[PDB]
């Protein structure tokens, strides 16, 4: 058939939801008036600048850019679909 | 699917022109790009832009600071103003239909266009 | 912008290649419109898959290099007009319009 | 024993981009981690980065982030250094670091010749 | 964040330099030495702890914040400018003379 | 077979350090270990590493590339021609590529009949342990 | 494999010393395709006429 890109989904408000309370926790230890930032991966070989699946017998590559992002102040049937490479 | 356009017709040079272009019996509008073309008398069309529902919108370079394009989604109505108008411009005006094919995920820009398969029979415009 | 041959002339039972070519078509794909005077412009040939496969048995075309090839078969009196190939930017910025190739019958 | 050798001397003009290598041997350049120094006198020791060259993962220092990258070639143990953008104030002698053990990596135990970089 | 005191010792041979600094925040603070035109050597470790091949000289902290350096004897071999360090946070630097 | 023995330990306060735990060096090992054990014994991939004249797939009017190549076959004296499709990522240039670690290592092919999918595994103390 | 081997060059009808053979061969490479002709001095104790 067509060719198109093997992707992943992740539901946009639990992810959210998530962050809300990692970002919780991480204040516990920073202290509660700091601000919180999530950047993709700064640099590295494919294995580390993206999250490794082996699923099914075949190995994904993807770009977890779009389950960070966004910074954190200290105060749905939406999903986050993240392109993903595979190398054989 | 019907697109019935209208407009003043006659304007006088260097105000804005008008033009409406209402949408009927097309089920989920907000899958297509919704384009006007204009052609002079004799000369070959000319692409004057479309714009989408996520609100992207697009024109012709040299064009465009001159022209811009509305759509209100609640009843389907497809308008544009086009400022600074000279009396060389004239000719006809066409609202039509650039259908999309979506084959994967649209997030990921997998999508094609199916060309201009729908056009209204427009309008002549003299200014 | 985009070229095409201002006209061509050819006999009812001949096959008319009308040519276009431009620098955005190496890489974008070609929609073919026919257009009579007065009549709005009606859809020719279109892109239907993302993998092309066959068309209709008529009005079919072809693409090498820069120049795309509307090949016509079976013209008759009733096909004489204007064909315009259209194609998005590199960029797919803005929309490119050929200046038509008149089709007429000898 | 443990060696950590750079080739320097560079000399540029602001605006241009350079690369400082590091080649490590004794130690197994794959189970230990690297990090990048910047020393001048006036200013203080401003550290560059950490690099784990094994899936060479990398960390950056504020400041510097979006003007400097860190690559390793494994199969010559040999780190790299790139810094975009380059400009008078970052005129200083660079260092390439180990720590004394792969376990703490901030005890600085071996450090390079040092590689002088003049804008 | 980190900060030492002291700026310039000018001190002669044999005579004993304290090199205080201050830390903000809990860390292993690390001592190096940097001689003229020499690479940086490390000198103390974990807040106290000699280096290998480093001389008898050296030691000096404390429990609290403040930690300072003793150095006695100083010979041909010492002098430079001697840094703090803690997690990737370096201080000015106090250089003897 | 039987349930997991399981006893508390009551009023017993323990130190734990996960950051030495010598347990996650042991389960690292054995992985790599079944790793290399499942992988040995299978096609090794060698005679892969030849020129490939590769295009692109194309959509096509104009991630993946077409490759083609002489392969050897079951009798060492014939060749046969083979048209395959690899990842941009798995082909590096020398048009002419190449596999991307074929300069590097020899790729064995993983076993046709094992299968990735993950298994609990129970690591367990030996006699005089816990 | 088959090495066309010569005495090492001394650039005159000069006595080698130490038996030194430039012996060239083909040779393999990375890929199976291609070959790579190398010049590689051995001794005269390693080769065999
Ligand atoms: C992560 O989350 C994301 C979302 O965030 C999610 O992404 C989603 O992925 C899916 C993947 O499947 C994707 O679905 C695609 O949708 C395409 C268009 O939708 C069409 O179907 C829907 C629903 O279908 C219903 O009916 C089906 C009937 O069989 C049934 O199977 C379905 O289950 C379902 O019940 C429908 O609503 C659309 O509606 C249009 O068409 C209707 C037709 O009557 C019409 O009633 C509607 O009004 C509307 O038509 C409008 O537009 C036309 C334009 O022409 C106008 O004429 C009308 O007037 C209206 O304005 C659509 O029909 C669809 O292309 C995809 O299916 C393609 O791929 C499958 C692969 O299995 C093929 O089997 C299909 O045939 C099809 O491929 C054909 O078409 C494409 C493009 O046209 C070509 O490239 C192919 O080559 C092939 O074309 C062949 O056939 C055609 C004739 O059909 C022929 O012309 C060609 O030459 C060639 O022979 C696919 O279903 C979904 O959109 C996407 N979501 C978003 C938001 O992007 C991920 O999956 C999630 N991931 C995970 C892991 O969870
Ligand atoms: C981290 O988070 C931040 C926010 O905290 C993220 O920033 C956000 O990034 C968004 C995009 O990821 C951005 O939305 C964009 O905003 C503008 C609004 O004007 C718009 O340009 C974008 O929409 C275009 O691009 C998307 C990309 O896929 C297309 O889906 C969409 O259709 C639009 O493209 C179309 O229009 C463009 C011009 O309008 C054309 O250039 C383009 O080719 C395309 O053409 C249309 O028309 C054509 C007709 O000629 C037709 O062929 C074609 O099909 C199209 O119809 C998009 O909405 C947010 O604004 C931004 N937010 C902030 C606060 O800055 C950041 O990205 C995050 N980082 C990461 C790494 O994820
Ligand atoms: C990161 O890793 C570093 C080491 O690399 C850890 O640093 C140690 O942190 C611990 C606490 O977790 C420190 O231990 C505490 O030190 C204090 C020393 O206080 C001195 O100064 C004050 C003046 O302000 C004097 O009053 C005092 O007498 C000392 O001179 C004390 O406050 C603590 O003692 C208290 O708690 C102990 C607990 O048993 C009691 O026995 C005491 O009576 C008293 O109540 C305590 O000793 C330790 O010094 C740090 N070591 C360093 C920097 O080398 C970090 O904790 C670690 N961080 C994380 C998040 O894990
Ligand atoms: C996929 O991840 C890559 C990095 O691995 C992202 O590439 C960078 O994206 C940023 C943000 O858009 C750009 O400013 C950079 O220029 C990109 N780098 C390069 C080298 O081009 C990429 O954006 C990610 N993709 C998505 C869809 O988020
Ligand atoms: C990869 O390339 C091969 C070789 O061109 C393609 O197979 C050929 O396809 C043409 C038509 O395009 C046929 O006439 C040939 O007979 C085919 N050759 C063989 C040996 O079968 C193949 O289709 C290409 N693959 C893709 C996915 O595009
Ligand atoms: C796939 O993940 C999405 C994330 O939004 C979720 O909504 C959906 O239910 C999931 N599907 C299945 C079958 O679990
Ligand atoms: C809309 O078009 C459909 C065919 O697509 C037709 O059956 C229907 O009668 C039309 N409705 C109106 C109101 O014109
Ligand atoms: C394949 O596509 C890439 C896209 O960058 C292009 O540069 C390249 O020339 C293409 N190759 C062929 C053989 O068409
Ligand atoms: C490519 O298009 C031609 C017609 O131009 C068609 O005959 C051919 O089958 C197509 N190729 C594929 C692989 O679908
Ligand atoms: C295979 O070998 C033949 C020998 O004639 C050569 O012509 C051909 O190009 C080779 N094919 C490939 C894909 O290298
Ligand atoms: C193999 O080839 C690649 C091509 O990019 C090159 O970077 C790499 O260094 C080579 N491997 C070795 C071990 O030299
Ligand atoms: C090489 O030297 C030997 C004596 O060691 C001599 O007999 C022989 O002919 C020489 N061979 C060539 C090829 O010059
Ligand atoms: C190497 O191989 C070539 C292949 O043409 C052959 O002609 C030549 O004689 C060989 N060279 C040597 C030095 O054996």
């Amino acid at each position: 058939g067509d060719i198109r890109q093997a992707h992943c989904n992740v539901s946009k408000a639990t992810w959210n939801e998530t962050l809300g309370k990692v970002v919780k926790q991480l204040r516990k230890h920073f202290g509660n008036n700091t601000i919180i930032r999530f950047a993709q991966s700064s640099g590295g070989d494919l294995e580390v600048t993206t999250h490794s699946f082996n699923c099914g017998g075949e190995f994904f590559y993807c770009n977890t850019s779009g389950l960070f992002n966004s910074t954190w102040i200290s105060n749905s049937n939406d999903s986050i679909t993240l392109p993903c490479r595979i190398k054989q | 699917v019907q697109l019935r356009e209208s407009g003043p017709g006659l304007v006088k040079p260097s105000e804005t022109l008008s033009l409406s272009c209402t949408v009927s019996n097309d089920s989920r509008p907000s899958d297509h790009s919704w384009t006007w073309v204009r052609q002079s008398p004799g000369k070959a069309l000319e692409w004057i832009g479309d714009i989408h529902y996520n609100g992207a919108t697009t024109y012709n370079p040299s064009l465009r600071s001159r022209v811009r394009i509305e759509l209100d989604q609640s009843i389907p109505r497809f308008s544009l103003k086009m400022t600074s108008m000279t009396a060389a411009d004239t000719g006809m005006y066409y609202c039509a239909r650039n259908a999309i094919r979506i084959y994967g995920v649209v997030a990921l820009g997998e999508w094609f266009h199916y060309g201009m398969d729908v056009w209204g029979q427009g309008t002549a415009v003299t200014v | 912008e985009l070229t095409q041959p201002p006209s061509v002339s050819v006999s009812p039972g001949q096959t008319a290649r009308i040519t276009c070519s431009g620098a955005p078509l190496t890489s974008r794909f070609t929609y073919w419109y026919r257009q009579k005077p007065g009549q709005a412009p009606v859809l020719i040939i279109s892109r239907s898959s993302q993998r092309s496969s066959g068309w209709s048995g008529r009005f079919s075309a072809s693409w090498s290099g820069t120049t795309v090839t509307l090949t016509i078969r079976g013209v008759q009196a009733d096909d004489e007009a204007d064909y315009y190939c259209q194609s998005s930017d590199t960029s797919d910025s803005y929309k490119m319009f050929g200046g038509g190739t008149k089709l007429t019958v000898l | 024993q443990v060696q950590l050798v750079q080739s320097g001397g560079q000399m540029k003009k602001p605006g241009e981009s350079m690369r400082i290598s590091c080649r490590a041997s004794g130690y197994e350049f794959i189970d230990c981690t690297l990090n990048w120094i910047r020393l001048a006198p006036g200013k203080r020791p401003e550290w560059m980065g950490w690099l784990k060259p094994r899936g060479g993962a990398v960390n950056y220092a504020r400041p510097l982030q979006g003007r400097v990258t860190m690559t390793r070639d494994v199969y010559s143990d040999t780190a790299f250094l790139e810094l975009r953008s380059l400009t008078v104030d970052d005129t200083a002698v660079y260092f390439c670091t180990r720590g004394k053990n792969c376990d703490y990596n901030w005890d600085f135990e071996h450090w390079g010749r040092g590689t002088p970089v003049i804008v | 964040v980190l900060t030492q005191s002291p700026g310039t010792l000018s001190l002669s041979p044999g005579e004993t330099a304290i090199i205080s600094c201050r830390t903000s925040q809990y860390g292993s603070l690390a001592w190096y030495q940097q001689r003229p035109g020499q690479a940086p050597r490390l000198v103390i470790y974990s807040g106290s702890t000699r280096a290998a091949g480093i001389p008898d000289r050296f030691s000096g902290s404390r429990w609290g914040p403040d930690y300072n350096l003793t150095i006695s004897n100083l010979e041909s071999g010492d002098f430079g400018v001697y840094y703090c360090q803690q997690y990737e946070f370096f201080g000015q630097g106090t250089k003897v003379q | 077979d039987p349930n997991p023995q399981e006893i508390h330990l009551e009023n017993v306060i323990e130190e734990f350090n996960m950051w030495k735990n010598n347990m996650v060096e042991q389960m690292h090992e054995d992985i790599i270990s079944l790793w290399d054990q499942s992988l040995k014994p299978c096609v090794k991939l060698t005679p892969l590493c030849v020129t490939l004249q590769c295009t692109n797939v194309t959509n096509n009017i104009t991630e993946l590339k077409n490759c083609s190549f002489n392969m050897t076959t079951e009798l060492r004296d014939k060749k046969q021609k083979v048209y395959s499709l690899f990842y941009r990522l798995d082909v590096v240039q020398i048009k002419e590529y190449r596999l991307i670690n074929c300069n590097t290592s020899a790729i064995t092919q993983a076993c046709p009949k094992v299968s990735f999918e993950p298994i609990p595994i129970h690591y367990c103390a030996p006699a005089g342990f816990a | 494999v088959t090495l066309q081997c010569t005495n090492v060059t001394n650039n005159i009808t000069d006595d080698m010393r130490g038996e030194l053979k430039n012996c060239s061969f083909n040779m393999t490479t990375e890929l199976r395709d291609k070959k790579q002709k190398v010049y590689s001095l051995f001794y005269r104790l390693d080769v065999v006429q």
